[PDB]
């Protein structure tokens, strides 16, 4: 079987998988930003 | 069916002066330490949950790398978006320092309160 | 005249404040269930939903079952007291040689049984309120 | 002998004095708060059981729509 | 082809399956209405 | 002369009283067990009848 890099690249290469993963990373980064902003504002 | 407890019961107002104010479930006000402390606790759990979900992301794509199949097989790709948005939404505190998930459990607590009122009221009427 | 007339109140507050502990348990478990919602295992709408369901039903049901336990406890105290009344007079007969002082303190002794037993009869009844809810969770899950 | 406890036993007497009257097995009445608590308690539990039954009915129907069989597999017809 | 709507239509089309489910539905609904009846009677 | 002649009487009362609490436990358990009829889970014909 191929190395992990080729499967990983093929995983980004698909447009539908790519858009869902960037969208999910978007909510993840937004959520951690909420966490940071209110742990700061609370202190 | 369903039944909201009588306004005069001390169970709900004791809930009110303990937890403070819960949006849409109760209107009484008390010691407002709660709202803010579980607000910050929800924010901290949000941060560590983002970390843990990123961890699960690397491990899930790593298992997918062992399989070499596109679109993934360990997870359904049509339910991940909706699932993630619902969970993230259910983990936003409001200005009251409370998520909507805690909203549904306080709703369940007051509903169990109402069930207790129902049984106890039937008993007292029988006596 | 004192300890039993108030006892159901004491133990009822203990069970109710235990229910309060169940409430804080639930509302701190709530964000963890929310976090488990966003978990990427499977396709279920609940994820690690077993916790959600079991503590959910626990906190939802606790009040009504403490009520049923309370009322069944006033019910059980009466059967307990007439069992004790029916058994006591015959349980002492030959105990009441038994002459003189033997008749005297034995007389004493019977009350120190009767009421003391009484003290715990109703008392176990009220562990009954503390008994149904938790054991209830052992059949549903 | 057939399983029939004597008439003079107080076991059944206090049993029924605790649970009021029970149809066909017990004769006599006592403190009948017991009957009303089971009435309301059974009603509450049958309503709750009904909502769980419809919940499980939707679960079974979605499972059998996923599989394509009829009325599921574990559930019969 | 085959979908959830197709499955529901196929289950509804069968006479015996349809009739057994409508009897079970009737039993459950009558159960919940009598339940409501002695809730309101209890109160 | 005093404690032992009566003590088994007391222990038998606590035993029959545990029996009382257990039979109440049973009649509270009845609704769930006969509600379990609607579920065909398991090889048994009683649903969740264990």
């Amino acid at each position: 079987m191929a190395s992990k890099k080729e499967n990983l690249k093929s995983l980004f290469s698909n447009t539908r998988t790519r858009v869902i993963i960037i969208f999910t990373a978007a909510l993840l980064i937004i959520a951690v930003v909420i966490g940071f902003f209110k742990i700061r504002g609370a202190t | 069916l369903s039944f909201a407890p009588p306004a005069s019961d001390l169970s709900v107002v004791f809930l009110g002066n303990l937890f403070g104010v819960v949006d849409g479930v109760l209107h009484g006000t008390g010691s407002q330490i709660m709202g803010n402390m579980f607000g910050v606790f929800n924010s901290a759990v949000l941060a560590l949950g983002g970390i843990i979900i990123m961890y699960t992301l690397m491990v899930s794509t790593m298992n997918t790398a062992h399989e070499g199949q596109m679109l993934g097989q360990k997870w359904s790709s049509i339910w991940i978006p909706l699932r993630s948005t619902f969970g993230l939404a259910l983990l936003i505190p409001k200005a009251s320092g409370y998520c909507m998930m805690q909203v549904f459990f306080m709703w369940v607590i007051v509903q169990g309160v109402g069930a207790a009122d129902k049984i106890w009221e039937a008993a007292l009427s029988y006596l | 005249a004192y300890y039993i007339p108030v006892l159901p109140y004491m133990i009822f507050t203990f069970g109710s404040f235990a229910w309060l502990i169940a409430v804080i348990e639930a509302m701190v478990a709530a964000p963890i269930v929310a976090l488990g919602v966003t978990h990427p295992e499977g396709n279920e709408a609940f994820g690690k939903g077993e916790f959600a369901i079991m503590i959910l039903v626990n906190v939802f049901l606790r009040p009504s079952l403490m009520i049923i336990g309370y009322i069944a406890a006033i019910a059980l105290s009466y059967v307990g007291v007439w069992i004790l009344n029916a058994g006591f007079d015959h349980a002492i007969s030959y105990i009441q040689g038994y002459t003189g002082w033997a008749g005297v303190y034995a007389f004493f002794f019977s009350i120190l049984i009767y009421t003391s037993m009484y003290l715990i009869i109703v008392q176990k009844a009220f562990t009954l309120i503390a008994h149904l809810p938790d054991k209830v969770l052992r059949w549903i899950g």
